[PDB]
RNA sequence: UUGGAUAUGCCAUAUAAAGCGCUUUCGAAGAGUCGAGUUGUUUGGGAAUGCAGCUCUAAAUGGGUGGUAAAUUUCAUCUAA
RNA sequence: UUGACCUCAAAUCAGGUAGGACUACGCGCUGAACUUAAGCAUAUCAAUAAGCGCAGGAAAAGAAAAUAACCAUGAUUCCCUCAGUAACGGCGAGUGAAGCGGGAAAAGCUCAAAUUUGAAAUCUGGCAACAUUUCUUUUGUUGUCCGAGUUGUAAUUUCAA
């Protein structure tokens, strides 16, 4: 094995931003939160926003 | 008069003082 | 001053005066040792313009170097290889005889720093050189701001590493496109390095 | 032995290249090191800006002469026009470029007003506190570390907006003029020879 | 041509300035002391053997042969022509 | 020289005319660069050249220089005699530029 | 322990030194080195790219360089040893 | 005859300095062959390995005898780009830079060639005094002798002047 193997890998910034927006949208869906493994059966609202 | 001696004159006067 | 006259007279070294002086000086330099200490520079203005000051800590040595090309030290003139490497005779040392004169004097006086050197004479067997040397332990040198730089440890054996005037000449140091080989290992290493960035 | 589609291979890899592979795993480390050194310099050099003022110059080719970049230092001619001696310019943070010159009044003025803006906005502390000499500021309480780019940025020439069409522009064959000038320059050497040969013949 | 990329005076016209004369460009100008010293050295030293040979050829009026010898000795024809004019000035002054 | 500087320094301390208390020195001129410059400036009245300057180029031009500039010059025996005149071990050349009226 | 400021104390001969400004002025500038030929060795440098050996050896607006050799004439640029 | 000077010697003379190791990275010298070209001699490997010399915490390079042909740039180094390009090559295998442009970092200078000539103004050392300390371990100052130095040490100048 060599050190000059490719460890880091490039993603287009627009596609990185696509994924970030998609993940934020996913966080806004209660069904996806329960499916992923979050115990949100008793939380008041999604998205859960608290005061400053 | 020679200027460099004038500096030397001042140096020796300072030493004597 | 007389240094101007000395310089323009030294330009005329095919004159009868210089030819006679070349004869007598070359004779007496051959009668001395190959490396012998010079009491004073034989070209005081040449030494002066190259950096020699006439005070304690400055030394002049005369050395004669055998002229000609290099002889391959292979035994019996045999190379054991491809025919593009069979030359034995017409090969050339890549450093000048002025470099060779400097570095032999530098070994002779290991306690001194080789400042610079100049040609003084030549014949069919030798080229005679005078090497300007500086004592780095001498206080007259250590207290002179115009020559302290050579006391620093990064200037040990300037001539051996190629840092004297003729040494930089021999390894091709210069500004512009004509060189472009410049520092050879540095330039060769610069391109032959394969820069593999993280993101690629 | 090369039988596939594509271009003929050109890999310059017949030396010992693995000996000289350069990796960039220290790229984030060097970036942080440069940041820390830059901040160390910022704190150490006092109010003085971390970057000296630079002149506005034009790159030397047809590909780049329409742009303005930063030069090395201000010429001695520009410093004289701005009223700053070369001895004090290096002390107050104005670089000096003895090699450059002002072949045009436009380049001269461009950098002179740059020095004038720098001089107007510069607070020079007295060498001895409380004894303001010539050029020294009287109050230095408000001294701050500011950015020379913010105080005086490199400005690009902007093309004028719409302008009226005149008749001398209307009666101007651009392509014919281009062809005529190219031909005139091409054969100017032959014309000079012909005028010469005519003179001795006459 | 001014402001037309192609032509003889090609390029943008932006006024003009008279650049100050750089002291480095003065190099090559013959000085009074340098002229005096070189005259003294020429009297003290004399001429090289090839300079002597060229002067004889100029005296005997083989200008082409003297030019070819000087080019052979110096290496370039420009330096040869400069040496010929230098040595013929010596001849004229000595006749004077 | 040290005595004269001490005496004049005391004169300054006593606030008298230091610039006029002393008289113009009358002495021979020495040093190769200094003498050569004097000959070129036509200030030299007499030039004495050491016969055995070991690098002869240092003085070889001097007779021709003095002849052009109309300076009377002589080649005197030995470098050390010129040295002992100027309180040195060696003097390549000496120059007389001004003397006193009795020695004119 | 060190750093740059600050408070004053003392020592400090500006009898000095320095920048700037105009000169009808003057302005020294590195040689067996540059350059040339040649032979090696080098370079992407191809009518030699650099270096070295040998031979020849400058000059004073001179000497470099402007990537086709030569002579010639201009122009830029730079100021080696 | 005594002397002066030059040159060259001696001393377990007074005080210093050099080597050796290390060598990853620096500067040089010296220098191959296997290999590739489906053979092989130019070439390639490679201006590499081995050999040798000399450094530093970096080294080297460096304030243009530099580019460019522009409306011009402006020490060096490194990065990206130029660019697998111009070019070199049994024009085969192969090899192969630079100017620009963007960035990191920026910092400039010193002598030689000048008559201080109404003043060798310069400096090592011996001695004695003080002072100073990362330090009784360090580093200087002042005086006084001997010397060095006019065959040129200071001041002044470096072409941008």
């Amino acid at each position: 094995t060599k050190t000059w193997r490719k460890w880091h890998v490039k993603v287009n910034q627009n596609e990185k931003r696509y994924a970030i927006a998609s993940a934020v949208a996913a966080s806004g869906v209660p069904s996806l939160l329960l499916a992923r493994g979050h115990r949100i059966e008793e939380i008041p609202e999604v998205p859960l926003v608290v005061d400053d | 008069p020679s200027k460099h001696e004038q500096k030397r004159i001042l140096q020796l006067a300072y030493a004597i003082r | 001053g007389a240094y101007k006259y000395l310089e323009e007279l030294a330009k005329k070294k095919q004159s009868d005066v210089n030819l006679f002086l070349s004869r007598v000086r070359a004779w007496e330099y051959r009668q001395m040792n190959v490396i012998h200490r010079a009491s004073r520079p034989s070209r005081p203005d040449k030494a002066r313009r190259l950096g020699y000051k006439a005070k304690q800590g400055y030394v002049i040595y005369r050395i004669r170097v055998r002229r000609g090309g290099r002889k391959r030290p292979v035994p019996k003139g045999q190379t054991y290889g491809k025919p593009v490497h069979q030359g034995v005779n017409h090969l050339k040392y890549q450093r000048s005889a002025r470099c060779t004169a400097e570095e032999r004097v530098g070994r002779y006086c290991s306690n001194l720093r080789v400042l610079n050197s100049y040609w003084v004479n030549q014949d069919a067997t030798y080229k005679f050189f005078e090497v300007i040397l500086v004592d780095p332990s001498h206080k007259a040198i250590r207290r002179d701001p115009r020559i302290n730089w050579i006391v620093n440890p990064v200037h040990k054996h300037r001539e051996s590493r190629g840092l004297t005037s003729i040494g930089k000449k021999s390894r091709g140091i210069g500004k512009g496109h004509r060189f472009n080989n410049s520092p050879q290992h540095a330039t060769w290493l610069r391109h032959n390095t394969l820069s593999l960035r993280r993101y690629r | 032995a090369i039988h596939v589609k594509g271009q003929l291979p050109n890999a310059h890899f017949h030396k010992d290249w693995q000996r000289y592979v350069k990796t960039w795993f220290n790229q984030p480390g060097r970036k942080l090191r440069r940041r820390q050194a830059r901040q160390t310099k910022a704190a150490k050099i006092a109010p003085r800006p971390v970057e000296a003022i630079r002149p506005a110059v034009k790159p030397p080719t047809i590909r780049y002469n329409m742009k303005v970049r930063a030069g090395r230092g201000f010429t001695l001619e520009e410093l004289k026009a701005a009223g700053v001696s070369r001895r004090v310019a290096s002390t107050i943070g104005i670089p000096v470029d003895h090699r450059r010159r002002n072949r045009s009044e436009e380049s001269l003025q461009r950098n002179v007003e740059r020095i004038k803006v720098y001089l107007a906005h510069l607070i020079v502390f007295p060498r001895k506190a409380g004894q303001p000499k010539k050029g020294d500021a009287t109050d230095v309480s408000g001294a701050e570390q500011t950015d020379v780019a913010a105080v005086l940025p490199i400005t690009q020439e902007a093309v004028e907006e719409a302008k009226p069409i005149t008749e001398e522009a209307k009666n101007f064959n651009a392509f014919s003029t281009l062809s005529n000038e190219r031909a005139y320059a091409r054969y100017a050497g032959a014309r000079a020879a012909f005028q010469k040969k005519r003179a001795e013949e006459a | 041509a001014p402001g037309l990329v192609v032509g003889l005076n090609k390029g943008k016209t932006l006024t003009k300035r008279q650049l100050p004369e750089r002291p480095s460009r003065r190099k090559g100008h013959l000085s009074k002391r340098t002229a005096f010293v070189r005259s003294i050295v020429r009297e003290v030293a004399g001429f090289a053997p090839y300079e002597r040979r060229v002067m004889e050829l100029i005296r005997n009026s083989q200008d082409k042969r003297a030019r070819k010898l000087a080019k052979k000795r110096l290496g370039t024809l420009k330096r040869a022509k400069g040496k010929i004019e230098e040595l013929t000035s010596v001849i004229q002054s000595s006749r004077l | 020289k040290k005595q004269r500087l001490v005496a004049e320094a005391e004169a300054v301390a006593n606030g008298k005319s230091a610039q006029d208390v002393s008289k113009k020195p009358y002495n021979v001129k020495y040093g190769l660069n200094h003498v050569v410059a004097l000959i070129e400036a036509k200030k030299a009245k007499l030039v004495l050249i050491a016969s055995d300057v070991d690098p002869i180029e240092l003085v070889v031009f001097l007779p021709a220089l003095c002849k052009k500039m109309g300076v009377p010059y002589a080649i005197v025996k030995n470098k050390a005699r010129l040295g002992t005149v100027i309180h040195q071990k060696t003097a390549a050349v000496l120059a007389v530029t001004e003397v006193r009226e009795e020695d004119k």
